[PDB]
């Protein structure tokens, strides 16, 4: 079935399970030609395949020679995201391999389905979570590989950083899916609260600040505060 | 010109023979069928009066054997049974005929209707379908799941229809994910024709088989079946010319025959949409658009 809220502790269980969102695979920049027209350039773009109980990351980055001489690119990145995702779990031994597949955006279910006939025990879900994902070119190293890279490459993160010291996964993914909410909602905004003191420092080997448990505390009431007062804005409350 | 001769009619029942239907009250003096231009393929069908639910029939060949209908008051329904004794046969067929006991298949000479929805239908690929070896005639009912329904339980009374999935790696060759579920025509030339099926005759004839067995008994699995079948046909880029040509035809009768009240429950939207607007074979199917279209439009 689908996934949502009356199951949300779930997600966190001891089942292997990987959220997969698709929509930075393929990217471009639109621009106007010298006839008039306008035109499109594909950038390298990335799957976004997330273990939410662990925080394991697998970003594949998806090079934009990938795209050169195919047509429908949208339809074709969909089947692209699939051959990697299976590619992916091959890779993995047996005892790693999810049991479930959650894909953002139920265009990805057929491709995935398909893609993954040979392991008829994992099943492949869609979920009512609205959930961030596609923010995830917002956190600078991340964004940074996929723009230096110049073949396909797989690059490994945990994009909960050294959390699960302190706290549960159910309350990583929480802080995670607020923090890329916020950078969604108001990305410079979002990038000034995490910045905002130069004395808070992001190790080389992490992917946000080392903020303390109170300084989370506070963080975080200021993405909820940048996520309601966005709102408020948009729809005049 | 054959001859079912029925032994009692004790229930109330309506009567299907091919695609005529009649009524017969309780305990009336109804003595069976004459008059049945031979074919290669019949059925004769009920729905009990006091009981419509569990409509049941029997699919046969008239040159295959002499065949009567006998009810059983212990089981409740009209049953068929092969009479081996050629001579009594003829002694009763002969004979209730003469007395006016029976009613006559109403034969129309421009109809032509029975032969081009049974065109491709055999009955020695119905019995293949429906597994009872020890009869020359095949029962069928309104309940009788599908192999393919099973797997997803009683083997004995399943309808053993070829299956078709488009999510198996029957389906899907490895390194042609997305050619495969796209363009279909690996599956319906190499899997299914040349595979399965041996040439085009016998994958028609299993699809209007499902059909009719949607059509005479509401039967889900059948429908699924027959809906499949022109999807596959219809999502291959890649379909032999004298195929498509006469799929039009198939499905334009199947389309001509269906009652206009049953429209909601033996079509289905997605399929006939996808098949006639979108597919690689939309413009192939002329006719049946055209009936389609004049007569169902709700549905598109
Ligand atoms: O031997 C037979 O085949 C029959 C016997 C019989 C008797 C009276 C009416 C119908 C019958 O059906 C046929």
């Amino acid at each position: 079935g689908a996934m949502n809220s009356s199951n949300y502790a779930e997600l966190f269980n001891n089942d292997i399970k990987l959220f997969v969102d698709d929509t930075n695979v393929y990217r471009v920049t639109v621009h106007k030609t010298f006839e008039g027209n306008v035109a499109t350039k594909a950038i390298n773009g990335c799957i976004f395949t997330l273990n939410p109980k662990t925080g394991h990351l697998f970003l594949k980055i998806i090079h934009t020679s990938v795209w050169a001489g195919q047509k429908r690119l949208s339809q074709l990145a969909k089947w692209k995201t699939a051959e990697e995702v299976s590619a992916l779990v091959r890779s993995l031994p047996k005892e790693e391999q999810p049991k479930q597949i959650i894909v953002t955006r139920k265009a990805m279910l057929d491709p995935l389905e398909v893609h993954m006939l040979d392991f008829p025990n994992i099943a492949i879900r869609p979920t009512e979570l609205r959930l961030p994902f596609s923010a995830a070119m917002s956190i600078d190293k991340l964004s940074d590989v996929v723009m230096k890279a110049t073949e396909p490459q797989m690059v490994l993160f945990n994009i909960y950083d050294d959390w699960l010291d302190r706290i549960s996964s159910y309350t990583a993914f929480s802080r995670l899916t607020l923090l890329l909410r916020a950078l969604k909602t108001n990305e410079e905004s979002a990038k000034m609260i995490l910045l905002s003191d130069p004395t808070i420092t992001i190790k080389s080997y992490h992917l946000w600040p080392s903020f303390t448990d109170e300084q989370w505390i506070t963080i975080e009431s200021q993405m909820r505060d940048l996520i309601l007062t966005e709102y408020g804005r948009k729809y005049n409350v | 010109m054959n001859t079912v001769p029925f032994t009692s009619a004790p229930i109330e029942v309506t009567i299907g023979i091919d695609q005529y239907s009649f009524n017969v009250k309780e305990n009336q003096p109804f003595h069976g069928i004459k008059d049945i231009p031979i074919g290669h393929v019949h059925v004769i069908h009920f729905q009990h009066a006091d009981n419509s639910s569990m409509r049941y029939g029997y699919w046969f060949d008239c040159r295959m054997g002499n065949f009567y209908i006998q009810y059983d008051p212990k089981d409740g329904l009209y049953k068929m049974m092969e009479e081996r004794d050629g001579a009594k046969f003829e002694n009763i067929v002969h004979n209730f005929k003469e007395r006016q006991m029976m009613v006559s298949y109403p034969k129309i000479d421009e109809d032509d209707t029975w032969y081009n929805l049974t065109e491709f239908v055999q009955m020695d690929k119905i019995r293949k379908i429906v597994r009872k070896d020890e009869n020359q005639f095949s029962y069928v009912d309104s309940s009788m799941t599908t192999v393919q329904e099973n797997e997803l339980s009683d083997p004995a009374h399943s309808l053993n229809y070829t299956v078709i999935n488009f999510k198996s790696r029957e389906a899907i060759r490895p390194g042609h994910e997305m050619e495969d579920f796209l363009d279909k025509s690996y599956y319906l030339n190499t899997v299914m024709l040349q595979g399965i099926f041996k040439n085009s005759s016998n994958y028609f004839g299993e699809l209007q088989f499902a059909f009719l067995n949607a059509m005479f008994f509401g039967n889900y699995g059948s429908s699924l079946q027959w809906h499949a079948m022109i999807e596959l046909i219809c999502s291959s880029a890649t379909v032999p010319k004298h195929m498509l040509d006469k799929l039009d035809e198939i499905l334009y009768y199947q389309i001509k025959t269906l009652p206009e009240q049953y429209s909601d429950i033996l079509l289905n939207e997605r399929v006939w949409n996808i098949c006639l607007y979108s597919s690689f074979q939309k413009n192939s199917l002329h006719n049946t658009e055209k009936i389609m279209e004049n007569k169902y439009p709700e549905l598109l």
